[PDB]
């Protein structure tokens, strides 16, 4: 976690892990449907490049 | 178990499939093993009459 914190229930999540093997990653909430709001924030904790 | 739970219901199972594979060999050797000597034992206690 690039940027500090922490993860619940993450030994339980790494568990169910060890039994799936392949998982397809599907876009269910995409970026641009947040209108009215910002999404182009971030940190200098989790930078690429400097930005 | 709960659904939060999935490495205590593991452990669980681990736990009791341990004991059943301890307690099956022992009974598949125990008998494999007694009746060798049963065998010896008939074999030997005539043989001891003929002496």
């Amino acid at each position: 976690l690039c940027y500090p914190g922490s993860f619940n229930d993450y030994e339980e999540l790494k568990h169910l892990l060890s039994s799936v093997k392949h998982f397809e990653k599907v876009k269910i909430l995409p970026k641009d449907r947040w209108t009215q709001h910002t999404t182009t924030g971030g940190s200098r904790a989790c930078a690429v490049s400097g930005n | 178990f709960s659904n939060l739970e999935r490495r205590l219901e593991n452990l669980n199972k681990k736990m009791e499939d341990g004991f059943l594979d301890v307690w099956t060999y022992n009974a598949e050797l125990l008998v494999l093993m007694e009746n060798e000597r049963t065998l010896d034992f008939h074999d030997s206690n005539v043989k001891n009459l003929y002496d």
